[PDB]
């Protein structure tokens, strides 16, 4: 259902696996708060892909078929001047 | 007597008349003419018939009007002025490409602006339709400032050019861009038909062949394949974090980064004799100036590959 809990991971460029608690109604924004708790990165940080596809902050983990235990990977966006 | 066109969205006008010489900010506020803060200079002959764009100030429906033609709130559509304003770089031009001389930390905006000038491209809206029309006859001061104003970028900060090209693309019409890609794990399997800035746009690897042959990302089992068993785009970007040197095959242009944390973006194309840019600078080819982070491809993009089941 849209407001059960489920996992979900987020692969870190330095190794690491995050283990999320998201429900299917979740927006991106969302999932990005909960990473800042856990890690520290500001959401406009972050950069969310699944397998190749960048995900916008207003659509939801239901939206994209994330589904439990589903992967996601993190990126920060970078700083050139 | 001088006629003009008073509007906020480019959409909805107003006619007025204004006497010759009049300062155009006494009468009516903050307005910009064809890109240029108007305010203080007097009304000539030369505006007659032209449209002058106020912004301060909106009430909801002039809200909710400039969110439809430019794609902005009230914050944006300020950042979108004042932008216009404060990025006055000077525009260099190298044959058939422009590139921008080094000032406050623009190079992401350089290396995304060549690189944007190898494709073509159809707008949802009229004022980034004309704004990149003006961009692809070497005036692209509107569309970056429409760019930095519509992402958030902050000005005279060091930020991410595949952004910058993310959301120019967000804007276009790339509704008959289609991949079709298969993701094959052994926790389960995935089928995808993605569209728009969603199949001209990769982030993960470099290069085309690598979506073509399948490649392995990181899951939580024991690999996932992410493989396009249909192609057909206009162009392609195949974007990630900066961490080879190694140029794939068929790359046209390419965008590279240098640092350890904060750094800066040169770019490269791969033409008859192979150019490197850094700012307005050109120069031969010697190899990559960091690692690459954007691979633009253009020929032979439609393609069926088989299923791996
Ligand atoms: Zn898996």
């Amino acid at each position: 259902g849209a407001m059960d809990p489920m996992q979900i991971f987020v692969k870190t460029l330095t190794g690491k696996t995050i283990t999320l608690e998201v429900e299917p109604s979740d927006t991106i924004e969302n999932v990005k708060a909960k990473i800042q708790d856990k890690e520290g990165i500001p959401p406009d940080q972050q950069r969310l892909i699944f397998a190749g596809k960048q995900l916008e902050d207003g659509r939801t983990l239901s939206d994209y078929n994330i589904q439990k235990e589903s992967t996601l990977h993190l990126v920060l966006r970078l700083r050139g001047g | 007597k001088i006629d003009v066109l008073l509007t906020v969205d480019g959409v909805n006008f107003k006619s007025i008349s204004l006497t010759v010489g009049e300062v155009f900010g006494k009468i009516l506020g903050n307005v910009f003419c064809d890109g240029i803060d108007v305010t203080k200079l007097k009304c000539s002959d030369f505006y007659a018939d032209k449209i002058l764009y106020q912004y301060e100030n909106l009430s909801l429906a002039d809200i909710s009007a400039v969110q439809s033609s430019f794609g902005f709130d009230q914050q944006q559509l300020l950042a979108y002025y004042n932008f216009l304003t404060v990025c006055k770089w000077s525009v260099v031009v190298n044959g058939p490409f422009f590139s921008f001389e080094q000032s406050h930390n623009n190079s992401y905006v350089n290396v995304a602006c060549l690189m944007l000038q190898h494709i073509n491209l159809k707008f949802n809206k009229w004022q980034w339709q004309e704004a990149w029309y003006e961009f692809r006859a070497g005036r692209p001061h509107r569309l970056v400032a429409l760019v930095l104003a519509k992402g958030h970028f902050k000005f005279d900060e060091p930020s991410d050019a595949t952004d910058f090209i993310r959301v120019v693309l967000k804007q276009a019409d790339l509704s008959g861009a289609i991949c079709e890609l298969e993701l094959i794990c052994d926790c389960g399997i995935k089928q995808e038909s993605r569209v728009g800035v969603d199949a001209v746009m990769h982030f993960g690897t470099l290069a085309k062949t690598d979506l073509f042959n399948g490649y392995k990302i990181g899951c939580n089992c024991a690999g996932r394949i992410v493989h396009c068993t249909k192609l057909n785009v206009p162009f392609l970007i195949c974007s990630n974090t900066p961490l080879s040197k190694d140029l794939p095959d068929d790359v046209v242009a390419a965008n590279m980064f240098m640092g350890v944390g904060v750094g800066h973006y040169t770019h490269l194309k791969c033409g008859s004799p192979y150019q490197h840019y850094d700012a307005c600078s050109v120069k031969k080819y010697t190899g990559v100036s960091g690692c690459l982070t954007d691979c633009l491809y253009l020929k032979n993009l439609t393609q069926t590959f088989t299923s791996m089941l």
